[PDB]
RNA sequence: GCGAGGAACCUUACCCGGGAUUGAUGGUGAAAACCGUAGGUGC
RNA sequence: CGCUGAGGACUCUACCGAGCGUGAGGAAGUGGAUGACGUCAAAUCAGCACGGCCCUUACAUCCGGGGCGACACACGUGUUACAAUGGGAGGGACAAAGGGCAGCUACCGGGCGACCGGAUGCGAAUCUCUAAACCCUUCCCCAGUUCGGAUCGGAGUCUGCAACUCGACUCCGUGAAGCUGGAUUCGCUAGUAAUCGCGCAUCAGCCAUGGCGCGGUG
């Protein structure tokens, strides 16, 4: 939780999307120029969180949720195709 | 005998050259190949010409023995006296290559 | 499954979108979910549905702790029928959360 | 180490301050948080107060420090 | 506490004098394990 | 479980001995050790006999008879297993250059009726005869 | 001028029914069943520290191929 | 003519084509002595022929896939035994007396969660 | 070798400081930011 | 190549061990999942909810730099070793599962190498990523060694704005403790133990010797 963390993640994603200049500088050498960009604009500050609880650990890229949330929906039959073994 | 070092007289070249301070297995193989001596020849079986070739390859490159010892001591002294993090770690006797203590020496 | 769409290797965004009254992509008695929600609403407004279900073959209704405002937590079985649809409901009373689990075997 | 194709990593603002001081000819103390900045030959002779977390450890840059990061002379942990 | 004593000897008492009541219990266990 | 005949001699005792000899599942290594040992055995005691016959005679010599559980008789399968295990164990304990050489030396000693395995068997026999009353 | 149809889904009965419907709906080769792609997910049973106890879930993808010479939800078609 | 047979053992599969001839056993377009440079492996492959005295009377072409050398040799032995049984049904008792025709179903057990291996457990303490 | 199945920054809750509320070009600056042209991973 | 067209392999449908025992003839159960009612005021308010209580000039909020990585030491869990059933050098052979779009990369050129630069195919039963133990020849001949590879010095390659605290990998050099370990203690009962390699999750990179799987020898 801690909604400030989700707001931080959204702000970082917006700043990263707002990209082309960084790609051009990386294609060139221009590391002195890359030093001038804001640190939050770099893609390494993006951390994957659960899309509904914001849990920063146990992520699953295929479904975009944590292991606990995935288990809850898999037991509840909300994720199509997924079934208990 | 070779650089002021007496080698094991009954060992092959590519192993007996590692007994010099500053030469390992890789350097021994490279030195023998560059000098043109077969690496599977015992030290006692080296010709005078082959020994001269090995010595001349050891010279002009491959800082060994007292020169390497003095260089390493100078590097350590400079690192300690510069007062850097690694310098104080070496002065106090703790790991300085990122290793974590409290569990191992 | 309550969701029906092919989403291989790209489930995330669609799952988030899908997540974002007697309610059960290209007979309230024998319904478990309606029974549980009705019991929960009655508990908010201040279990013996077992007789209402029993042409049900069997019906089990478990109700969790913080019962009747008591300090301690107690769970009760309320078994009936010949139990060998599962629903879960939560009631927000004045002293916390009450869990109502309904099994119905027809 | 850092790849030679990218060159050395030196904080541009800190370097600009150092060359401004060099051009002026005055002496002072430059307060910085750039612990990861490499020390260049233009840094020799100045005093740089490097942050370590709760204070600014002053470093007098000598020629033997060139090529070392500024954070190697400002330890962050206290032990006794 | 828990004596090593090869096989375990564990006990636990809850009071203001636990360090002595536990010792009483463990003395009982040790006597019963003597023979 | 099934036991494959030995590739060279067509015997199950040989395969069982190699199974006792094997480390970490390296049966090819164990087979090479056994065949080598037989080779030094036949090159050393070259005796109006064979190479496998000496090994069989050594196993029979160092086999025990009764075992104190009070003394009691031993099943044939356990007798064979303990004989093979004792031969291999004392061959490993004794000194030598290679395992094949150590095994060949121990086989020759067991045939010639002296060795650590024979000493162990004689000690077991003495400890068995010590308790004849409770039997 | 043949037509290639690739059908993917997560329910084998659904794939078979869709393929049969497409075939019934004047020269079509038999439905070739491509190898099924299975994924296994291992998750912790407990929300807190219990590492040994784990649960296993499965997700399967079934593929059929139709060669034509001369849709329920959950099925993806690659008509070409 | 040709007699077809198949043997299986662990992850190994052997498809054997048997025909009249003398002695050519060819594995994956290679000679037997070059594909299996081990006396034990050659004996394992050519076991049923030596048991039924049918050696020096056939040519065998083998296609092996999967597994290791021992699994492949056992699969080839099973396939040759089945082909011999197909060719002559009166040798089935003789091959059964040695077990060359029994399919061994032993396979690698799946690793279980919470354990380092299939059966080995962690050090409890 | 447990939550943690990925702590350089982020994650991050902890500490020290710099800010801000009580919910287009320039200058300065470490950045946040500045000057001109409900929420709480608190019990 | 045209074809195969079902001998394998793929998926989907129907089946097959029937007994006071033995028995012949025939291919001939195991592992996992599921845990009725009880017990531990067992664990989780830091996955998520939620009663009560407590914070508003601060226990709320943005940022940079530190820390979570410190070490007198103790305990637990592991990885390497202490070598001859072994360590190097050269050559020959056999897997299965799984992954791949800024990703895997055919094929060329540069570098001892990590890698770099052109270029090709593949969202993939189509194109790519996948062996080692093993076998053959040869050396070392019982040594702190051609065992061991910790620590430290130098030079680099990548990722990332940034590798000092605190990254991975590569190439030189240095080359420690360690000679099979007491009381005590743990696991397992067949394709199992032991041993060998391969792949995946998270992931820019990776402290991955951890976790989850696969096959080889046995
Ligand atoms: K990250």
């Amino acid at each position: 939780a801690k909604e400030s963390m989700k707001a931080r993640e959204v702000k970082r994603a917006k700043l990263v999307a707002k990209a082309a200049k960084r790609a051009a500088l990386k294609a060139e050498g221009n590391y002195e120029a890359l030093q001038l960009l804001p640190k939050n604009a770099s893609p390494v500050r993006l951390h994957n969180r659960c899309s509904m609880t914001g849990r920063p650990k146990g992520y699953m890229r295929q479904f975009g949720i944590s292991r606990i949330q995935f288990r809850e929906m898999a037991s509840a039959g909300l994720i199509p195709g997924v079934k208990k073994a | 005998r070779i650089v002021g070092v007496d080698l094991p007289q009954n060992k092959r070249g590519f192993i007996a050259l590692t007994y010099i301070y500053g030469i390992g297995r890789s350097s021994a193989i490279t030195i023998l190949d560059k000098a043109g001596v077969d690496r599977d020849i015992k030290v006692k079986d080296w010709s005078d010409d082959q020994a001269a070739a090995i010595r001349d390859v050891i010279g002009a490159g491959y800082k060994v023995e007292g020169d390497l010892r003095s260089e390493v001591q100078l590097n350590i002294k400079r690192l300690m006296d510069i007062g850097c993090y690694r310098g104080i770690r070496h002065r106090i006797g703790l790991p300085l290559r990122g290793q974590s203590t409290k569990n191992n020496a | 499954w309550d969701s029906n769409w092919y989403g291989g290797r790209k489930y995330g965004e669609t799952l988030l979108e899908d997540s974002r009254a007697s309610v059960s992509r290209a007979k309230p008695e024998l319904d478990a979910a309606i029974v549980a929600e009705n019991i929960a609403r009655q508990l908010e407004g201040k279990v013996k549905a077992i007789a209402s279900a029993m042409g049900a073959e069997g019906i089990k209704i478990q109700v969790s702790g913080r019962l009747n405002g008591a300090e301690m937590a107690r769970s009760e079985m309320f078994k009936e029928g010949r139990t060998p649809d599962y629903a879960l409901a939560e009631a927000l009373t004045k002293v916390g959360l009450l869990g109502i689990k309904v099994w119905i075997c027809k | 180490s850092r790849s030679l194709k990218k060159g050395p990593y030196i904080n541009l603002k800190l370097e600009k301050k150092v060359l401004a001081m060099n051009e002026s000819g005055k002496k002072a103390v430059i307060k910085t948080w750039a612990r990861a900045s490499m020390i260049s030959p233009d840094f020799v002779g100045h005093t740089i107060a490097v942050h370590n977390g709760n204070k600014f450890i002053p470093v007098f840059v000598t020629e033997n420090m060139v090529g070392h990061k500024l954070g190697e002379f400002s330890p962050t942990r206290t032990f006794r | 506490d828990k004596d090593v004593a090869r096989a375990w000897l564990f006990s636990l008492m809850e009071a203001g004098q636990k360090s002595s009541s536990v010792q009483r219990r463990l003395s009982a266990l040790k006597s019963f394990y003597k023979y | 479980r099934q036991i494959l005949p030995d590739p060279v001699y067509g015997d199950v005792r040989v395969t069982k001995f190699v199974n006792h000899l094997m480390y970490d599942g390296k049966k090819n290594t164990a087979f090479s050790i056994f065949y080598g040992a037989l080779d030094i055995v036949k090159t050393k005691h070259s005796e109006e006999k064979s190479a496998l016959e000496i090994w069989k005679a050594a196993l029979d010599n160092i086999t025990p008879q009764v075992e104190v559980k009070v003394p009691t008789e031993i099943r044939p399968e356990r007798k064979e297993s303990i004989s093979m295990k004792n031969l291999i164990l004392y061959a490993r304990k004794r000194g030598g250059k290679t395992m094949a050489d150590k095994l060949a030396a121990e086989i020759v000693d067991a045939f010639n009726n002296q060795g650590a395995a024979f000493k162990r068997k004689e000690d077991m026999h003495r400890m068995a005869e010590a308790n004849r009353a409770f039997a | 001028q043949k037509i290639r149809i690739k059908l993917k889904s997560y329910d084998y009965m659904l794939v078979d029914k869709s393929a049969e419907k497409i075939v019934k709906t004047a020269m079509v080769s038999g439905p070739i069943p491509l190898p099924t792609h299975k994924r296994i997910f291992t998750v912790n049973r407990s929300t807190f520290v219990n590492k040994k106890s784990r649960e296993q879930f499965e997700l399967s993808s079934y593929k059929r191929l139709i060669d034509i010479y001369n849709l329920p939800s959950g099925v993806e078609v690659e008509i070409k | 003519d040709y007699i077809n047979a198949i043997g299986r053992r662990k992850a190994a599969v052997a498809r054997v084509y048997l025909s009249e001839g003398s002695g050519k056993i060819v594995i994956n377009k290679r000679e037997i002595e070059q594909y299996f440079p081990s006396s034990i492996l050659q004996y394992i492959v050519k076991q049923p022929l030596l048991k039924l005295d049918v050696a020096a009377k056939y040519d065998i072409k083998i296609n092996l896939r999967g597994g290791g050398f021992k699994g492949q040799s056992e699969a080839a032995r099973l396939a040759i035994a089945r082909a011999l049984v197909k060719i002559n049904p009166d040798d089935k008792p003789a091959l059964r007396s040695e077990g060359f025709i029994t399919r061994d179903p032993r396979v690698v057990e799946r690793k279980k969660p919470g354990r380092p291996k299939a059966r080995k457990r962690f050090q409890f303490s």
